[PDB]
């Protein structure tokens, strides 16, 4: 079997600056069997690429393809705002093989996070269930860690994350972390915390609440 | 003008079927190598199924035994017999002619299928209240199905500092998204904050006020 | 005297699969003891008869065809196979009796920077029969307006090249194949083993 990869998974470059997105093979392949594709949010992929270096019909001039055996590039010089997307290489062996993607991203200064703990409502706890909420608002770059603290006992396995997609204005990105448990549990500990790492920080930030006060 | 225009996605519970629908214009099924390609929520593209001008059909592995690809010459569609869904087939679904060494040039704008045992549900919207600069609130839209739910503050009338999350499935198989706002800390005691959360799948409207929590 | 096998396996350059050769053997005695000795073949399966019993059978005529393809497209030169090849190239019979041997030839069929000499057809409306070869090089109608041999949209060269590069992994990489059918037709037989 062939396996794609594509490397960096997330390209962080300003507008005009040169975007170079590599797409690697498990085994020496013909350039004419790698194409690649854009895609842009909610919007279905077009083909940009074939034969590793062959501009598609209508692709502007900007966009260029090369390498060959195990290593291809695509090249996008002078950056556009509309190329802020994703990018799949794909592979035609017997059947297509599309890589992971690569995220071409709006560079900006590196943003800490403000960072707010929601206590579950009333309403909620009568139900039986209470929701814990920390949000990590407009923060960048995307990588931060959200750590659940329960009377300082590190938290894993009952927390979902869900991140915004980069803002139109600022160029941030902003999460909100649900720590779920029952009423039951919930009663049973005092201090809920959130600990946030991000580049921003020098220091991990915790938000925290007693239940109760 | 060149078109794939795609239909049939919709709801099903696992272990069901359903048939996809690729009407072309501009192309020929019958003369073309067509494939789908499908995308689940967050992640990359799949290929699913292929089938050549000549009738051959090859299909991925996560598929083999459950879909059928297939056309109607007459009606130049191109079609997608699903069958036994699974979780892992919830997904955007795209048809594209094929020219394997030129690429897939055509695209459909795809079709969206979704594979639970879930029931619709509206949503519980409970306030996400401000810790007694700048102060967030929010409204925790809670336990509905399917998507989407579609969340306003104020009537509109507040848009600046909004952040609608992406829901996340929950283990229950109910979706489960958040929505907040930044205000400047002086206004938590002189302006309302009203979320209005509308489950168009239920008929469910929901407007909370959400106030800092007293003592 | 003996059946020339040698200018086919030997020979110094072989056919692209989509004008795959035919050599019609006859009138002379086969020996399957050699072809079967060497250990340069990769691939070698016979279907319907067994190697070694070929030097006690006669047949009408023996057909040896002979072309190149990429390593992973060998396995679609047997019976009951689909594909580019088995579809568009060459194609097998379902009750096909004979051999296919196969074997790497990287060392002469491949160039630094690309052989694009052999071609395999890419694009074509329906299957082949078995035992069909076309040569056709109209531009393929993908749509419903005719090409009338220009190129462009919808219509488009239906050959396309191997470029054989030595750098290739094995499934890319040049392998020349010979088929030998036997024709166990119903007339004074011709083509001994011996
Ligand atoms: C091909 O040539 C080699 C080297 O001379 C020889 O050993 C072999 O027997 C030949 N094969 C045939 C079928 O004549
Ligand atoms: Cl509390
Ligand atoms: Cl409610
Ligand atoms: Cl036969
Ligand atoms: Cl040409």
């Amino acid at each position: 079997d062939i396996q794609m990869t594509q490397s960096p998974g997330t390209l962080s470059l300003s507008p005009g600056e040169r975007a170079t997105l590599s797409c690697r093979a498990s085994q020496s392949v013909s350039s004419s069997s790698l194409a690649w594709y854009q895609q842009k949010h909610g919007q279905a992929p077009r083909l940009l690429i074939y034969g590793t270096s062959s501009r598609a019909t209508g692709i502007p001039d900007r966009f260029s393809g090369s390498g060959s055996g195990t290593d291809f590039t695509l090249t996008i010089s002078g950056l556009e705002p509309e190329d802020f997307a994703v990018y799949y290489c794909q592979q035609y062996g017997s059947s297509p093989l599309f890589g992971g993607g690569t995220k071409v991203e709006i560079k900006r200064t590196v943003a800490a996070p403000s960072v707010f703990i929601f206590p579950p409502s009333d309403e909620q706890l009568k139900s039986g269930t209470a929701s814990v909420v920390c949000l990590l608002n407009n923060f960048y770059p995307r990588e931060a860690k959200v750590q659940w603290k329960v009377d300082n006992a590190l938290q894993s396995g009952n927390s979902q994350e869900s991140v915004t997609e980069q803002d139109s204005k600022d160029s941030t990105y902003s999460l909100s972390s649900t720590l779920t448990l029952s009423k039951a549990d919930y009663e049973k500990h005092k201090v809920y915390a959130c600990e946030v790492t991000h580049q921003g920080l020098s220091s991990p930030v915790t938000k925290s609440f007693n239940r109760g006060e | 003008e060149v078109q794939l225009l795609e239909s049939g996605g919709g709801l099903v519970q696992p272990g069901g079927s359903l048939r996809l629908s690729c009407a072309a214009s501009g192309l020929t099924v019958r003369s073309n190598y067509m494939n789908w390609v499908r995308q689940a929520p967050g992640k990359g593209l799949e290929w699913v199924s292929l089938i050549y001008s000549g009738g051959s059909t090859f299909y991925a592995d996560s598929v083999k035994g459950r879909f059928t690809i297939s056309r109607h010459d007459s009606k130049n569609t191109l079609y997608l017999q699903m069958n036994s869904l699974r979780a892992e087939d919830t997904a955007v679904y795209y048809c594209a002619r094929d020219l394997v060494v030129y690429g897939m040039d055509v695209w459909g704008q795809g079709t969206t299928v979704t594979v639970s045992s879930a029931s619709t549900k509206g949503p519980s919207v409970f306030p996400l209240a401000p810790s007694s600069g700048t102060a967030a609130l929010g409204c925790l839209v809670k336990d509905y199905f399917p998507e989407p739910v579609t969340v306003s503050w104020n009537s509109g009338a507040l848009t600046s500092g909004v952040h609608t999350f992406p829901a996340v499935l929950q283990s229950s198989g109910l979706y489960s998204l958040s929505s907040v706002v930044t205000v400047p800390s002086s206004s938590l005691g002189t302006q309302t904050y009203i979320c209005n959360v509308n489950h168009k799948p239920s008929n469910t409207k929901v407007d909370k006020k959400v106030e800092p929590k007293s003592c | 005297n003996l059946c020339p096998f040698g200018e086919v396996f030997n020979a110094t350059r072989f056919a692209s699969v989509y004008a795959w050769n035919r050599k019609r053997i006859s009138n002379c005695v086969a020996d399957y003891s050699v072809l079967y000795n060497s250990a340069s073949f990769s691939t070698f399966k016979c279907y319907g008869v067994s190697p070694t019993k070929l030097n006690d059978l006669c047949f009408t005529n023996v057909y040896a065809d002979s072309f190149v393809i990429r390593g992973d497209e060998v396995r679609q030169i047997a019976p009951g196979q689909t594909g580019n090849i088995a579809d568009y190239n060459y194609k097998l019979p379902d009750d096909f009796t004979g051999c296919v041997i196969a074997w790497n030839s990287n060392n002469l069929d491949s160039k630094v920077g690309g052989n694009y000499n052999y071609l395999y057809r890419l694009f074509r409306k329906s299957n082949l029969k078995p035992f069909e070869r076309d040569i056709s090089t109209e531009i393929y109608q993908a749509g419903s307006t005719p090409c009338n041999g220009v190129k462009g949209f919808n219509c488009y060269f239906p050959l396309q090249s191997y470029g054989f590069q030595p750098t290739y992994g094995v499934g890319y990489q040049p392998y020349r194949v010979v088929v030998l059918s036997f024709e166990l037709l119903h007339a004074p037989a011709t083509v001994c083993g011996k």
